[PDB]
């Protein structure tokens, strides 16, 4: 058993390196290409060399199968994410549909206030925003890595069309707690990435507090965890 | 008449054949040949297949457990074919996906890494079409019943996508 887990490691290595590395970050390394005939993107959580090797494995196992189940998940309640092609367990790699032409809400952000000069014109991107995490949200899917990075819009650009990605962190529950802090995360990140953006947040807290159908205990729950810390 | 071959990628050795066959006459002991192992490959209902990614994608994880030696079922011909159902329970995907006697058209799978192709199409009683007929026989309400495929799915990409999507996480819940 032990000389077909290596060979098939093996070929998952060999494979990798005909791929475009695009992205990278604490646990997972993301590459690009083609999966029969398809436009692809294979995550492959890595070890750390100096973590125990049996934690490690049991890590980029559970990261994978949370990813996995997320984006299920996601397609069946008609949440936008990637597709899941094939997701191997011998190396921990996730292969998916590649956003193709997409650019993060991040970089779109940013560029509009360098062009534009105020955030005025990104309410309607907030409200959009607002509608999909509470869909997720009342889909007891908490993504548990939320940035402006983690979610893409899909061309053609002004359609605003959010796909959600990375939920390796994610995991199930109705806790409103657990909903709230997934907010309080995204806050932070929104906050500290792109400065004196704050009526954009509004507008997000507003769409999501009318879209979501049980949001009045998470947002308390969401000024709890921000005067805790 | 014309086969359809793709390498696969993660292993580049191994290619997927595909051959289509219609007005097929002898689907029973088309059946039966590959069930005593005869006829080598996947005999597959041609009806419920809205893509070859959807065979390649099957194709794919049944190399894979098949070189792990960690196939749920006993044959890499059964294997494929139960790749492609959305459920884990294998005599209902065989039943599903594969074929019965009283079918007239009929999808060929086979995977090398030699056979003899032309031996293999005389056994059809039938006549083989370009995989681009492929569409033309697919009967989709049989693919959204089997699938449990809905509106909400299809609003926010293709059918295959949310076939693809159950495909390939179902041996993970
Ligand atoms: C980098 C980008 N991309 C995905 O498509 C994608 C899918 C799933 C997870 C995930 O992290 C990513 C990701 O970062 C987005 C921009 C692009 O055009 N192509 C990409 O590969």
């Amino acid at each position: 058993e032990a000389e077909a887990l290596a060979a098939a490691r093996e070929r998952s290595s060999r494979f990798l390196s005909g791929l475009e590395l695009v992205k990278q970050g604490a646990e997972a390394r993301v590459f690009r290409g083609r999966f029969q005939g398809r436009a692809a993107v294979i995550k492959h959580r890595f070890p750390k060399g100096y973590r125990h090797p049996a934690l490690e494995a049991r890590l980029g196992r559970r990261r994978t199968v949370q990813e996995a189940r997320a984006l299920l998940r996601c397609r069946r309640a008609g949440i936008s994410a990637p597709v899941v092609f094939f997701v191997d367990y011998a190396s921990n790699c996730l292969y998916m549909e590649e956003i193709e032409g997409s650019v993060t809400v991040r970089d779109y952000i940013q560029s509009t206030m360098e062009t534009e000069k105020t955030p005025q014109g990104l309410s309607n991107l907030a409200k959009t925003i607002g509608q999909v995490l509470a869909r997720m949200h009342d889909e007891d899917l908490i993504h548990g890595d939320l940035t402006t990075s983690n979610m893409l819009l899909k061309p053609p650009l002004e359609q605003l069309n959010i796909v959600l990605i990375d939920f390796g962190l994610s995991f199930i529950s109705a806790l409103p707690e657990d909903k709230g802090v997934d907010l309080y995360v995204l806050e932070k990140a929104f906050l500290s990435t792109h400065p004196n953006t704050e009526t954009v947040f509004e507008a997000f807290l507003k769409s999501y507090s009318t879209s979501s159908k049980k949001a009045r205990p998470v947002l308390k729950k969401l000024d709890e965890v921000r005067l805790r810390g | 008449h014309m086969q359809l071959t793709h390498q696969l990628d993660l292993f580049p050795e191994c290619r997927v054949t595909l051959l289509l066959f219609k007005d097929v006459k002898n689907a029973g002991d088309l059946r039966r040949k590959a069930m005593e192992g005869t006829i080598d490959g996947s005999l597959i209902n041609p009806t419920v297949i809205v893509d070859p990614f959807q065979i390649l994608v099957a194709a794919n994880k049944a190399v894979h457990l098949y070189k792990l030696g960690k196939m749920k079922t006993r044959t890499l011909s059964t294997e494929i074919i139960f790749n492609l159902s959305p459920n884990n329970n294998i005599s209902e995907a065989l039943k599903k996906f594969g074929i019965s006697a009283n079918d007239t058209s009929i999808l060929i799978v086979y995977i090398e890494e030699q056979i003899n192709q032309e031996y293999l199409i005389s056994q059809v009683e039938g006549h083989q079409v370009s995989l681009k007929n492929l569409p033309e026989i697919m009967n989709i309400t049989e693919v959204k019943k089997i699938y449990k495929l809905s509106s909400q799915e299809e609003s926010i990409g293709t059918l295959l996508d949310a076939i693809i999507c159950r495909m390939s996480t179902k041996d993970v819940l």
